[PDB]
């Protein structure tokens, strides 16, 4: 993204223990009066898991 | 969006542009060569020379919606190809002009350098009144000084044809009035295109050649059918012309005249507004769905008004929720047919009736003067008792 | 001749009404004083406007109202009035066309304009689209659907088009259609569209759109809504009782996302309708349980489960006809409406 | 060209930074990332 | 339904101007009765920027995708009476978005087959009856509470925790009241044979003797309670001596209190100052409305004969418990109870909230009058501006 405040690309960095898959990206205009800058964006995060030792059954 | 000189200089280009894409759809329209295409050029060059030279801050270029056909018009008489009103019926009826919307531009961006003081006052802004039309033209001639440059000025002996066509085509009218201009008009020489009108007033000279054609035209008729000692013209017969002339469809031309007619000018069409037989009903709004399809085409009045503005024609499908009519010369030759049964206080009144009626004819396709065209009409009168 | 789709060439009309009523507040006040575009909103100021109707026609009586007056005019005093207005309309008469200054000296005679404003306009758009209008007026007044349907169609097309007979011309012409469509999908978009859910009348100049046939979610009804509700309970009666079905379910709950705003908010036949709508619901479930002792010989069939559906609803109907009738709604001829319901009463038993 | 699906109309676009974020066939304002030809590797475990 | 019942039970909250005009100096007048009338709801819509754009119903798909709450309009036709009816004023009021129940008779889905609701994107057999808050699913806890309208003999140490000559024994009943808001009334038996009756207002207690609530259900003979009491079963020497004492003391105590209507006037005289009825009743309504409002409300207004039979009843089996003859019963069984349900509780808060707007705009109009009193009651710019002066969003 960018700040003008900035004049930087700045970016989100993902903070996790484990990888992940993009399930879906989507976009947020909704309820809003105008905000057509898309300012909201939901991600969803795809994390496999394997059965794995320590696992509960 | 800009003010000024600079605003000045593209509402300058702007008007250049439309004037250009006027001129090629006349070559598709008659094709006729480089020549046509190179002439109107020039025109505009010369044109253009004027306007630069009371530039300074000189804005009074402001050239109007008849500026143009008058340009294309001089340029044509140059080359003499055709006639003023049977141009301008034309044009409207198949909007063969770009002249009435001036939405075309190739501006989109010449739109937004401000339609401002200029551009938006471009392409469309009404129909001719009154002189409102050759006035104008005697003002680019003397801009132009276009009699001296351009060869034989209003001329065409075609359009005393389309004329006699145009209705009660007596094959020895032509010649009749072609006499009657041979006589006192212009002492027997083709009529030129009037001058350089350069005073502002735009007086009443009464030279536009034609508007004297169309008077002669009509004075010859009434004369002729008002002397006809040898009785040539029978009685019964010239009613039965305004009488077949009732109107009636047109393998074009006529459902043309009512596309004009509907200027709602002075109500001699409105009421054929009104009355619009049947299927002239129909075909024109079959015109409509055809030719004000460009009509247009809220951007910035939020993408949904858009989409329902588009469902609400959803939700209307419509557009359909001997080939039958004629050509020109069929209908012309079918009441010289419907005449063809040739071979006191009444007829005078008849003689009247008819009259009235090829004024409205003549005077609807152009600029009228109930009275004008009457003033017209006075003027070559006075002028003709002078043998 | 027919009433024209657009906002009326705004250039000399409004200086011919800064006249007009700048004469009226001046003669008016005089008047007023003997008898102890600004001057435009005032004159409204001094009169109150039109409520959501037409003309503000209410009753005739009740307030006895003594106007004897005493005809109250010599000649001598209405120019006594006038003799001062008229030399303070000059003023501005200068600075207007000399159209305009025998417009004036025209309405201040006590003369009518034969010159309808709408029969001069010399504007292309607006040129054909006055032929647009009375050649569809022209059409629907000989029937002619194949043709009407098209200039209807066209109409719409051109930039012109305030609902206006969009939709008074627009629904009739899908009648007599008897191809494609219902009024109702056109008169249900309409309804999408002019909502108008916001209570505004008054404070402005309305001279662009009067005609409470186009306006109103505020309070003044919209009469294209209304009219939806009533073709569509007509659309529901047609080849009911001789899952696909739902449409007289589907106008219970329409109605319902409303249940008062501006509809429900207001009164009548909203109320009515909707019961209207209401009492043939239950007549059909009489019907589907009327013939000869609901179908034939008894029930049986589990006693009546079905009388009691049929009475819980005839007895909430009397509730909504009720509440119409308490909250000022004229509209109902009460008396019928119980002895049709008590005469179906006895179909039911 | 990036792709944007209507959450509710499935009308592709391909929106721009100076467009409302809606859906110009339907008028929603939630708007699914497309996906495209992208490579991506994989351990088949 | 159950809220229109609410909001018919929360009657009226009456503001004077002082009511200025110069009896009208201690009778004064200008009475301002506000209420409401109909309270409805609608399902969630959706329309555009702000006005005028045709509405779209919202669906829960929506609302979880767009992570916000799934709201539907809450309004209220508001009653604005002036002078007990010179002049009535409806407004229906938008208070904001109250969050729906999924599949109830305000959500959408509450009538979509499975084939529809996978045309929504739902769960081809989603149950609902939860609430998406912020996007989050959230359900409210149904509860276990007291079997209502039921005297429950209980033998409890708080009623020792009263004070001095408090038993144990005691007796519970949870009226509640048609609309499902509650009001639970104790009787306790003291050692020295009075009873004393606790209930709640403002959410704080008060203690009253029963003698008192007594006589103040009904004119009655002391022979009328007595008999309401004992009746044929003359041979209790322990009930005819701690009844004697009951009687005989309210007698001690209250010599003054010869008639019912007097009893109402001590009652309204000494709760005047917190049932906030003051300046428009006398001591006879604001007394009759506390029985009203209190005692046994399950049996409704003027059930004040049957009020009187059921005190009685409880009086006679709290006698019972206290010689033992019967034994208590157990607030923990599953016998003595009977189940708030989520949207109960959540009626009852909307009614309470909406008796705190109500309250909200008298005290508007109280500030408005300590700093101008600017304006009369019958303003209808005074309507829209006070009502546009105090928050309204109960929704939120
Ligand atoms: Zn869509």
């Amino acid at each position: 993204y960018f700040d003008d405040t900035l004049n930087k690309t700045k970016i989100k960095t993902y903070h996790s223990s484990e990888p992940a898959y993009i399930e879906e990206v989507n976009l947020i205009g909704d309820e809003s009066n105008k905000f057509q800058e898309l300012q909201t964006v939901s991600i969803k995060y795809r994390i496999r898991r394997t059965p794995q030792i320590g696992d509960k059954f | 969006k800009l003010i000024g000189h600079e605003a000045k200089l593209l509402f300058l280009k702007s008007f250049q542009f439309i004037l250009k894409r006027q001129i090629r759809w006349l070559i598709t329209e008659m094709r006729f060569p480089k020549e046509f295409e190179h002439v109107a050029k020039i025109i505009w060059l010369k044109i253009l020379k004027t306007i630069n030279d009371q530039p300074q801050e000189e804005l009074k270029l402001q050239l109007h919606m008849t500026s143009t056909i008058s340009i294309l018009y001089l340029a044509s008489t140059h080359l003499s190809l055709p006639v003023y009103t049977c141009d301008y019926i034309k044009w409207i009826c198949t909007a063969k002009m770009p002249y009435f919307q001036a939405s075309e531009i190739l501006p989109k961006s010449w739109r937004i350098q401000l339609p401002n003081y200029y551009v938006s006052i471009l392409e469309g802004s009404i129909s001719p009144f009154n002189g409102q039309l050759y006035n104008k033209i005697a003002l680019t001639c003397g801009m132009i000084h276009f009699k001296e440059f351009f060869n034989s000025e209003i001329s065409c002996q075609g359009l005393l044809l389309k004329l006699v066509m145009q209705c009660a085509l007596p094959p020895e009218f032509y010649f009749y009035t072609k006499q009657v201009i041979e006589f006192e008009e212009t002492d027997i020489r083709n009529l030129t295109l009037w001058e350089r009108t350069d005073e502002r007033h735009t007086g009443r000279v009464s030279n536009h050649a034609e508007l004297r054609v169309l008077s002669y035209f009509m004075l010859t008729i009434n004369w002729m059918l008002s002397f006809d000692r040898d009785r040539q013209y029978p009685l019964k017969w010239i009613l039965s012309l305004t009488e077949s002339l009732t109107q009636r469809t047109t393998t074009s031309e006529s459902i043309g005249r009512n596309i004009v007619k509907v200027v709602y000018p002075d109500k001699p069409t409105s009421s054929d507004y009104f009355q619009w037989s049947e299927e002239e009903t129909l075909e024109f709004l079959k015109w409509m769905e055809k030719q004000f399809l460009p009509t247009q085409t809220s951007m910035e009045m939020t993408i949904d008004q858009k989409i329902a503005r588009r469902k609400l024609y959803k939700i209307f499908p419509l557009d359909r929720e001997d080939t039958h009519q004629l050509t020109f010369i069929e209908d012309l030759q079918e009441r010289y047919a419907k005449q063809t049964p040739f071979f006191p206080p009444a007829r005078k009144e008849a003689i009247g009736r008819l009259l009235t009626h090829i004024a409205s004819q003549l005077l609807v396709d152009f600029a009228i003067s109930k009275e004008q065209l009457k003033d017209c009409i006075s003027r070559i009168k006075n002028a003709c008792l002078h043998r | 001749m027919f009433e024209v789709p657009i906002t009326l060439t705004n250039r000399k009309f409004a200086q011919r009404r800064k006249l007009k009523y700048q004469y009226i507040n001046y003669i008016s006040r005089r008047f007023d004083r003997i008898s102890k575009s600004d001057e435009e909103r005032k004159f409204w100021k001094k009169y109150e406007k039109p409520e959501k109707s037409f003309e503000i026609w209410r009753t005739v009586s009740s307030q006895n109202k003594q106007p004897i007056n005493k005809q109250k005019m010599t000649y001598h005093n209405f120019k006594k009035i006038e003799k001062i207005p008229l030399r303070k309309m000059e003023i501005p008469l200068l600075h207007c066309t000399k159209e305009n200054k025998l417009y004036f000296q025209s309405i201040s005679r006590g003369l009518e304009p034969l010159k309808t404003s709408t029969s001069e306009v010399r504007n292309y758009r607006t040129r054909h689209i006055v032929t647009l209008t009375d050649l569809l007026h022209l059409n629907v007044s000989r029937h002619n659907w194949s043709l009407a349907y098209k200039i209807f169609a066209t109409l719409i097309r051109i930039p012109g088009v305030q609902i206006k007979s969009l939709w008074g011309i627009g629904v009739e012409i899908l009648d007599n259609l008897s191809n494609s469509s219902s009024g109702l999908d056109f008169l249900q978009w309409m309804c999408q569209i002019y909502s108008s859910k916001s209570r505004f009348v008054q404070n402005i100049n309305y001279r662009s759109i009067v005609p409470p046939f186009q306006t109103g979610s505020r309070t003044h009804t919209a009469k294209f809504a209304i009219t939806y509700l009533w073709s569509s309970l007509i659309n529901c009666q047609k080849s009911m009782e001789p899952t696909e079905n739902d449409l007289l379910q589907e106008l219970i709950d329409k109605i319902s996302e409303w249940v008062l705003t501006p509809p429900f908010m207001e009164d009548a036949e909203v109320w009515f309708i909707y019961a209207s709508c209401h009492l043939l619901k239950a007549d059909t479930l009489s019907r589907q349980f009327v013939n000869d002792n609901k179908n034939n010989d008894l029930i049986g069939l589990d006693r009546d489960i079905k009388i009691n559906q049929v009475i819980k609803h005839i007895h909430y109907v009397r509730t909504f006809l009720k509440i119409c009738l308490d909250k000022g709604g004229f509209a109902v001829p009460s008396r019928l409406i119980e002895n049709q319901l008590k005469s179906f009463e006895s179909r039911l038993y | 060209t990036l792709k944007y699906i209507c959450a509710e109309c499935s009308s592709k676009l391909s929106l721009s930074r100076t467009d409302a974020v809606r859906c110009k066939d339907c008028g929603h304002r939630i708007l699914l990332k497309a996906r495209t030809k992208r490579l991506v590797q994989f351990e088949a475990r | 339904g159950l809220l229109n019942l609410g909001v018919k039970d929360i009657g009226e909250k009456v503001i004077f101007d002082g009511k200025p005009l110069n009896s009208n100096s201690g009778y004064l007048g200008n009475k301002l009765s506000v209420s409401v009338e109909q309270v409805s709801i609608a399902k969630p819509m959706s329309n555009d920027g702000v006005s005028s754009a045709v509405e779209r119903k919202v669906y829960p798909s929506e609302s979880r995708q767009r992570l916000t709450s799934y709201r539907g309009k809450l309004l209220l036709k508001l009653k604005w009476s002036v002078n007990n009816g010179e002049e009535n004023l409806f407004e229906v009021r938008d208070c904001g978005g109250l969050p729906v129940m999924l599949q109830s008779n305000r959500c959408h889905l509450n009538k979509m087959s499975p084939y529809e609701l996978v045309q929504h994107k739902e769960e081809s057999d989603e149950i609902g009856g939860y609430f998406i808050v912020n996007g989050i699913e959230k359900l409210i806890r149904m509860l276990i509470v007291q079997r209502r309208n039921h005297p429950m003999a209980i033998i409890r140490p708080s009623f020792a925790n009263r004070g001095a000559s408090y038993s144990h024994y005691g007796i519970q009943i949870r009226s509640v009241r048609p609309d499902q808001t509650s009001q639970t009334n104790v009787l306790h038996y003291l050692n020295d044979g009075q009873v004393t009756f606790r209930f709640s207002w403002r959410k704080n207690e008060y203690l009253v003797p029963v003698v008192m609530i007594l006589k103040a259900l009904c004119h009655t003979s002391d022979r009328e309670i007595f008999d309401g009491i004992i009746g044929n079963d003359v041979k209790d020497s322990f009930l005819t001596d701690r009844l004697e004492l009951l009687l005989r003391g309210f007698k001690k105590r209250y010599p003054h209190l010869q008639n019912r209507t007097q009893v109402l006037q001590y009652l309204g005289d000494k709760f005047r100052v917190v049932f906030q009825a003051s300046p428009d009743q006398s001591d006879l309504e604001v007394g009759q409305e506390v029985l009203d409002r209190i005692v046994l409300v399950h049996l409704g207004k003027d059930g004040s004969q049957d009020k009187f039979r059921m005190l009685l009843f409880m009086i006679r089996k709290l006698y019972s418990l206290v010689a033992g003859e019967c034994s208590p019963d157990n607030p923990d069984a599953t016998q003595h109870q009977e189940v708030l349900l989520g949207g109960f509780l959540y009626g009852m808060i909307l009614k309470e909230k909406i008796d705190e707007y109500l309250q909200n705009i008298i005290a508007q109009v109280r500030m408005d009058i300590n700093r101008g009193m600017a304006i009369n009651f019958k303003d209808k710019r005074y309507m829209s501006r006070v009502l546009m002066r105090v928050n309204e969003n109960i929704g939120s």
